[PDB]
RNA sequence: UAUGCCAGCUGGUGGAUUGCUCGGCUCAGGCGCUGAUGAAGGACGUGCCAAGCUGCGAUAAGCUGUGGGGAGCCGCACGGAGGCGAAGAACCACAGAUUUCCGAAUGAGAAUCUCUAACAAUUGCUUCGCGCAAUGAGGAACCCCGAGAACUGAAACAUCUCAGUAUCGGGAGGAACAGAAAACGCAACGUGAUGUCGUUAGUAACCGCGAGUGAACGCGAUACAGCCCAAACCGAAGCCCUCACGGGCAAUGUGGUGUCAGGGCUACCUCUCAUCAGCCGACCGUCUUCACGAAGUCUCUUGGAAUAGAGCGUGAUACAGGGUGACAACCCCGUACUGAAGACCAGUACGCUGUGCGGUAGUGCCAGAGUAGCGGGGGUUGGAUAUCCCUCGCGAAUAACGCAGGCAUCGACUGCGAAGGCUAAACACAACCUGAGACCGAUAGUGAACAAGUAGUGUGAACGAACGCUGCAAAGUACCCUCAGAAGGGAGGCGAAAUAGAGCAUGAAAUCAGUUGGCGAUCGAGCGACAGGGCAUACAAGGUCCCUUGACGAAUGA
RNA sequence: UGUAUGGCAAGUCUAACCGGAGUAUCCGGGGAGGCACAGGGAAACCGACAUGGCCGCAGGGCUUGCCCGAGGGCCGCCGU
C-alpha cells in the first residue's frame, strides 16, 4: 500500500520472524565484497560501529537484539541513571554498520555465502 | 466576459482599426461580437446570395452555415465558417477570415453587413 | 514545416516535415477544459454515513422545563445538526455526480492544440522549462525505443542541451496541509514528456518529473500538465508522423 | 462571485420575512395542488379531449421537401444523371423505419428532375413538371385508388 | 486611601488552537455458506505472580507433523522470580490432536445445573432393530414465497397517494429467481429460451380524467444452450441394499422406445458424429501471498540529533509509500524487472468412449381436465371491454383438435401447442480478503482512534457516554535537609528543553492569585464614536511634531 | 425553463457496451436512441415564402443632399 496508515501499520503489527528485518544493518566495505551483500541482520556478536548518534564514531559488540522494539545494545553506548548505574541507550540499527560478523552459527554462515539467497 | 483569446483578441484588433484607420463597420463589429454568443449571427448561403453583391465585401458579425446555393463571386468576411460553407463559399467566391479583411481593408470601404 | 532529426549522440541525422497539427492554433482555455474534465473523472465518489447521528431514540420534552425542544436521550442533545453527535445538515454524498461531459470535437481539439503548443519555444520556456535549444519539440530517431538504461537516455538528454529540465524536476516538495495524512506528502515539477510509438520508454520513465506516452494515445493531460500549455516535449521519428493524424 | 456565494450574513438568504420559506404552504401546495382553485392561472383547463387510435394501426411516412432534393443535385454526384433522376427512397435518412416516403413541395425546383417516391403532394408534382420534369410513383406507391 | 473600575505583567485554571494519526467514512476488485462429525452465540474455567483484553479448553496464551523462518523467545504489557531455544525455540503456512457446561440442543428436567441409557420430535428406507438416513439452528445484506399499515400527498377528504413501502410469517443459495413459446404481432417473404444494462418513454395505458400513477413489442449491448418425462409401441428385459450370501422394490409397470427438426406402428433409402450417459481434464487470466532486487550513510558549517545549507559522488525497467534523533531514489523496509505458490475461473473448455442424426410412403395409434372457457364476488395491475391472481358456481374438444394475434361472435389469414420436468453463463449483496481517496482529523469522523456496545440507566423490551500526544534516549529524578510522612516542600541530578516530571507537545478565551500603570471614598447609569487635555511608555516593526517669520492664499471678509 | 461561456452546425450528442492502454484517468470504436431539420387536424387525411411590395436603424456608396439598405417594422401570399 502506497498509504502512510498501511505502511505504518504493517511495520508495527508485523509477526516475529518479520521482524528480523526490522534490525537490519548495513554492511562495511569489505563484507560487503565478501559475502555479495548490502546489509544484514545484525546479531548478538556482531561488532558494529555507530554512523548517527551522539554516539556516532564509536564501535562495540552487540550486547543485545530486541525484535519487539526493534532496536539494539551496543557495548559501552550507554546512559548514566541517577543512581550513577549504566545503562544501555538503543539504538536504531539503520543509524549502524556491520564491522565484523559472528559465524558460529553453521546456518547463518550458509545464508551469507549462498548467493540465492540473503541474510 | 469572452473566455476564447482568439476572438478576444479579433475583437482588440476590429477597434483598432476603427479607430485608427477611417473604418467604422470594425467597431460597429466589435460591438456586436462584445455583446453574448446567443446575439451573434448564425447566417447560411442562401441569405449571402440573395443580398450580397460582387466587388462590396460581405462582412458576417458571426458565423456562416452551409445551407442553401451561393452563386454569386463574392468576397465573404467572417468570424468563422463551417467546413461546408468554406468549401460552398470558395467555389463561386472566397471565404476570407474578419482578421484578413482588417488588414486588407482597414478603411472597411465597399462592404455589406450581413446577417 | 520541418523537424530535425538526431541520431543517439545528439547529433543531427537528417529531417523530416513537421506535421500541419503542429500549426494548430493555441487554445489555452480549451486545453485547459480539458484537463479539468480529465482531473474531475478519474475522482472517487465519497460521502459521511446515511445514517450518523439518526441511531438515537433521542426526542424533545417541549415546553415546560425551561428548556429548549431539543432532542434528548440520557440528558444529552442529539440528531439535530446543532447537537455535538448530531446529523450533518448537508454532508457530501456518495449520489454525487463528480464526472465532467466533453464533446469529443471539443476534446480532439484540446489535444491538436496542446501537441501545436509543443512546437514554440518561447511557450515552453514560459511554461516553466530548462532548456538551452532552438528547435522544439525534440525530434529523436526509431531507435530511441530500443534503450534499456537510464542513465543513456540521460547522456542522449545532455548531448540535445535538454536534461536541464530534469534538474528542475530533481526537487520534491514538502506539500502544506493534511493532505500528507492521506499519502499526499510529496509533489515535484512535471519535466520531459517522451512519446514513442510502440511502447513507453522505460528508459525514460523515472526520470526525475518525466513521463512517458505513446503516439496513439497520448493526452491532454501530458500535452499540458495542468492545463498549462507547452511541455518540453521529444518525439519519436515514427511518433512524431503518427502523432499528425490524431 | 455567485449570488449564493453572497448569502452569508443576509439571514434570509432573499426569502424576503424569516416566516416565508417553512412547507408547502409558501407554495399554495405541492406539486399542482390548487391548478382548480387557487392557481388555475396560466394552466391547461381540465378535461378530456378527442381520441387514439392504437399504435399498430398509424402510419409514419418519411418526408422530404423538393426544396431539399434540388439544393443538392450537384452534391448528389453518387446518384442518376439523365437528360437528374433520383429515387427519394435513397435520399431520406430513417426510410426504413417508415411506411413510406413522401415527396412535399416547398420551395423552388431550379432543375429538371425525374422522382421517385411512395407519394407526391399536389404541390410537388406542379413543381417538378412546370419546370421541365416528371414524377414516378413507386409500385407501393400505387395505392392512391 | 479602604471596598473597587479599566488595561497589562508574572503564575495559575481551562483545554481552544496549530501540528500529528493506531480510528472512521466512501468507492473498487476478489471471494462467499456454516450446523446433530453438535454450529453461530453464551457461561465457566485456563498464566509463577493475573484484574481487564486476546488466546486457548482439564493436553486450557497451549500439544503433534511437514514446509518456511532464524538467534532469539516466554501475547496486549518495558515487572520480579524463573524458564525455553543449535535436540534449531520464537514466529508464519498447511494439515492433525485436544476441545469443559449451556446453546437447534435431541433421554428427562433446570436462570449454564441435575436426574436414571437415550437421533427428543417429525419423516424416508427398512434386516421393522433408531439398523441406515433426512429435517431443526446460524449468517452483513442480497434472493424467493406468503401477510400487509399509517403518518403523508391530494394544500380538507373517502377512490387515489404514501406503497405492495415499514413491519410481520415461511424458506434457499453463493448467488437466488427465470428459462427453451398454446411467444412476438416494427403484420411480415419478419423475429426466435431467460435474466440484466442502455433506450423505446414519462410514450401507450390508469385516474374525484384531480393530484398523481405508468408498461411493453422493438432496438443497441452483456452472456449465450439446450434438453428430460407422460403416452403410443415393447412388457420384467429393471432398480436399491449387501464383499458375498441373501434381502427390498416393481404388472397399480421397474426398464426399452419417445418428446413438433411430432413421435409410435408397417414398408422402405441412407446414414450416424445430433443428442444423451460417462471418462479424461487444462492453458490463460484474476485475486492474494512469497522469493530476489541497484546506488553515499563522504567533506565543512549549524544542531541535542543531519534527512538541513554549501561542496563532492552514485543508482535508476527502481524519483510509489513508510521507517530512521529535522526536508532521504542511493541509512533500513520496500519500489521496477524476473520468478514461485495458493485460491477462484473449473471438474468448465478441448480431447475420448458409447449411443446413433436424418429422409419417403402409408397409418383419424399416442400427445398432461374441474383444465380451456363462462358466470357471481374480491384483490392487484399501466392493463384500459384489452393485467395478473384468489374465492364460489358452472364447464369443452381431442391434432380431421386446440390456444393466441389488446371488445364479443362467425369466417379467412399469421403464429403457436396449455393444463408434466430440468437447465450453464451474463445481473444482486458485502460477511470475508486486498486495494484506493480534491472524504473527516479526536465536540470531527462510526455510538466506539481509549475498558466500546465498555462504564452506566431501566423489571424488561431497550437505552448508552467521556477519555488520543513525556523524551533522541527513561537518562522516569541518586544523595541531603524538612515533615506524622513512599505525601508535599527546599536544595540537587538528567536532558536541547522539566514552564518536556507522568491526563507530562502546543497551551487561546471565560476566569483566579499576586503585582504595574491610569482613575478613586461629593457623586450618575448602553459602557462609546469624533475633538481636545492629564498622567504612563526599553529596543524592534511608525517618524514625525511645536513656535518666530516668510511665500501661496478658495468661499468669506473687517 | 432562462442565462453566460465554449465546440460543432442543417445538423448535433452519443447510451449501455467493445478494443487498447500508461488499466476507475485516458486513446480509439459504438449513432441504439434523443433533440433539431414542417406543420395543421380529435381523426381520417392533407401538406408550406432558398422573397412579391412599402418603411427604415446600423453599416456601405456618391459628384454630400441622393443611392444601396442585412437585422427590424408594416403588408402581401403560402400549408392545414
Ligand atoms: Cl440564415
Ligand atoms: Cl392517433
Ligand atoms: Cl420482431
Ligand atoms: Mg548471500
Ligand atoms: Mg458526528
Ligand atoms: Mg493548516
Ligand atoms: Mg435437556
Ligand atoms: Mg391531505
Ligand atoms: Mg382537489
Ligand atoms: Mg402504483
Ligand atoms: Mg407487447
Ligand atoms: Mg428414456
Ligand atoms: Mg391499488
Ligand atoms: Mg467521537
Ligand atoms: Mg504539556
Ligand atoms: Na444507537
Ligand atoms: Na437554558
Ligand atoms: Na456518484
Ligand atoms: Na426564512
Ligand atoms: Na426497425
Ligand atoms: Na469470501
Ligand atoms: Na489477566
Ligand atoms: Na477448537
Ligand atoms: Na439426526
Ligand atoms: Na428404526
Ligand atoms: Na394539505
Ligand atoms: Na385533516
Ligand atoms: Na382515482
Ligand atoms: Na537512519
Ligand atoms: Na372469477
Ligand atoms: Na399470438
Ligand atoms: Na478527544
Ligand atoms: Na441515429
Ligand atoms: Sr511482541
Ligand atoms: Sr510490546
Ligand atoms: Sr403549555
Ligand atoms: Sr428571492
Ligand atoms: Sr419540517
Ligand atoms: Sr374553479
Ligand atoms: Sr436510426
Ligand atoms: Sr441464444
Ligand atoms: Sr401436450
Ligand atoms: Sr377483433
Ligand atoms: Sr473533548
Ligand atoms: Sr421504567
Ligand atoms: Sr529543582
Ligand atoms: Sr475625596
Ligand atoms: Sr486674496
Ligand atoms: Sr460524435
Ligand atoms: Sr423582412
Amino acid at each position: 500500500s502506497k498509504q502512510p496508515d498501511k505502511q505504518r501499520k504493517s511495520q508495527r503489527r508485523a509477526p516475529l520472524h518479520e521482524r528480523h528485518k526490522q534490525v537490519r544493518a548495513t554492511l562495511s566495505a569489505d563484507l560487503r565484497e565478501e559475502y555479495g551483500q548490502r546489509n544484514v541482520r545484525v546479531n548478538a556478536g556482531d561488532t558494529v560501529e555507530v554512523l548517527r548518534g551522539d554516539f556516532a564514531g564509536e564501535e562495540g559488540e552487540v550486547i543485545n537484539v530486541d525484535l519487539d522494539k526493534a532496536v539494539i545494545h551496543v557495548e559501552d553506548v550507554t546512559l548514566e541513571k541517577t543512581d550513577g548505574e549504566e545503562v544501555p541507550r538503543p539504538l536504531d540499527t539503520s543509524n549502524v554498520r556491520v564491522t565484523d560478523l559472528d559465524l558460529e552459527d553453521e546456518k547463518r554462515e550458509a545464508r551469507l555465502e549462498s548467493e540465492d539467497d540473503s541474510a | 466576459s469572452k473566455t476564447n483569446p482568439r476572438l478576444s483578441s479579433l475583437i482588440a484588433d476590429l477597434k483598432s482599426a476603427a479607430r485608427s484607420s477611417g473604418g467604422a463597420v470594425w467597431g460597429d463589429v466589435a460591438e456586436r461580437l462584445e455583446k453574448p454568443r446567443r446575439t451573434h449571427a448564425e447566417v447560411n448561403l442562401g441569405r449571402i446570395e440573395r443580398y450580397a453583391q460582387e466587388d462590396e465585401t460581405v462582412v458576417v458579425p458571426g458565423k456562416v452555415l452551409g445551407s442553401g446555393v451561393l452563386q454569386k463571386d463574392v468576397t465573404v468576411a467572417a468570424v468563422d465558417f463551417s467546413g461546408t460553407a468554406e468549401t460552398k463559399i470558395d467555389q463561386v467566391g472566397e471565404a476570407v477570415s474578419l482578421e484578413q479583411a482588417i488588414e486588407n481593408n482597414p478603411e472597411g470601404s465597399h462592404v455589406r453587413v450581413i446577417r | 514545416m520541418q523537424a530535425t532529426i538526431y541520431d543517439l549522440d545528439g547529433n543531427t541525422d537528417g529531417e523530416v516535415d513537421l506535421p500541419d497539427v503542429f500549426e494548430t492554433p493555441v487554445r489555452s482555455d480549451l486545453i485547459g477544459k480539458a484537463v479539468r474534465a480529465a482531473q474531475a473523472n478519474r475522482k472517487q465518489d465519497y460521502g459521511s454515513d446515511e445514517y450518523a447521528g439518526l441511531r438515537t431514540p433521542a426526542e424533545s420534552f417541549g415546553s415546560g422545563r425551561g428548556q429548549a425542544h431539543v432532542p434528548k436521550q440520557d440528558g444529552r442533545a442529539r440528531r439535530v445538526p446543532q447537537a455535538v453527535k448530531g446529523r450533518s445538515a448537508h454532508p457530501p454524498k456518495t449520489e454525487k455526480d463528480r464526472s465532467l461531459d466533453l464533446n469529443d470535437k471539443e476534446r480532439q481539439l484540446a489535444v491538436r492544440s496542446a501537441l501545436a503548443a509543443t512546437a514554440d519555444a518561447d511557450l515552453v520556456a514560459d511554461r516553466g522549462h530548462e532548456f538551452d535549444r532552438d528547435e522544439v519539440p525534440v525530434v529523436v530517431s526509431d531507435d530511441f525505443e530500443d534503450l534499456v538504461k537510464t542513465q543513456e537516455v540521460v547522456s542522449l538528454l545532455e548531448a540535445l542541451d535538454v536534461h536541464a529540465d530534469i534538474d528542475r524536476a530533481d526537487e520534491t516538495k514538502i506539500k502544506a496541509g493534511q493532505g500528507s495524512a492521506r499519502g499526499r506528502k510529496y509533489r515535484r515539477p512535471a519535466s520531459i514528456l517522451f512519446v514513442t510509438s510502440d511502447e513507453p520508454s522505460t528508459a525514460a520513465r523515472n526520470l526525475a518529473g518525466a513521463d512517458v506516452a505513446t503516439a496513439s494515445e497520448v493526452n491532454t493531460e501530458d500535452l499540458a500538465p495542468g492545463g498549462a500549455p507547452g511541455r518540453l516535449t521529444v518525439f519519436t521519428e515514427s511518433a512524431l508522423a503518427e502523432v499528425a493524424e490524431r | 462571485t455567485s449570488k449564493k456565494k453572497r448569502q452569508r450574513g443576509s439571514r434570509t438568504h432573499g426569502g424576503g420575512s424569516h416566516k416565508n420559506r417553512r412547507g408547502a404552504g409558501h407554495r399554495g401546495g405541492r406539486g399542482d395542488a390548487g391548478r382548480d382553485k387557487h392557481e388555475f392561472h396560466n394552466h391547461e383547463p381540465l378535461g378530456k379531449s378527442g381520441f387514439k387510435r392504437p399504435q399498430k394501426v398509424q402510419e409514419e411516412a418519411a418526408t422530404i421537401d423538393v426544396r431539399e432534393i434540388d439544393e443538392n443535385v450537384t452534391l448528389l454526384a453518387a446518384d442518376d444523371v439523365a437528360e437528374f433522376r433520383v429515387d427519394v427512397r435513397d435520399v431520406v435518412e430513417e426510410a426504413d423505419d417508415a411506411d413510406y416516403v413522401k415527396v412535399l413541395g416547398a420551395g423552388q425546383v431550379r432543375h429538371e428532375l425525374t422522382l421517385i417516391a411512395d407519394d407526391f403532394s399536389e404541390g410537388a408534382r406542379e413543381k417538378v413538371e412546370g419546370a421541365g420534369g416528371s414524377v414516378e410513383l413507386t409500385d407501393l406507391g400505387e395505392e392512391r385508388q
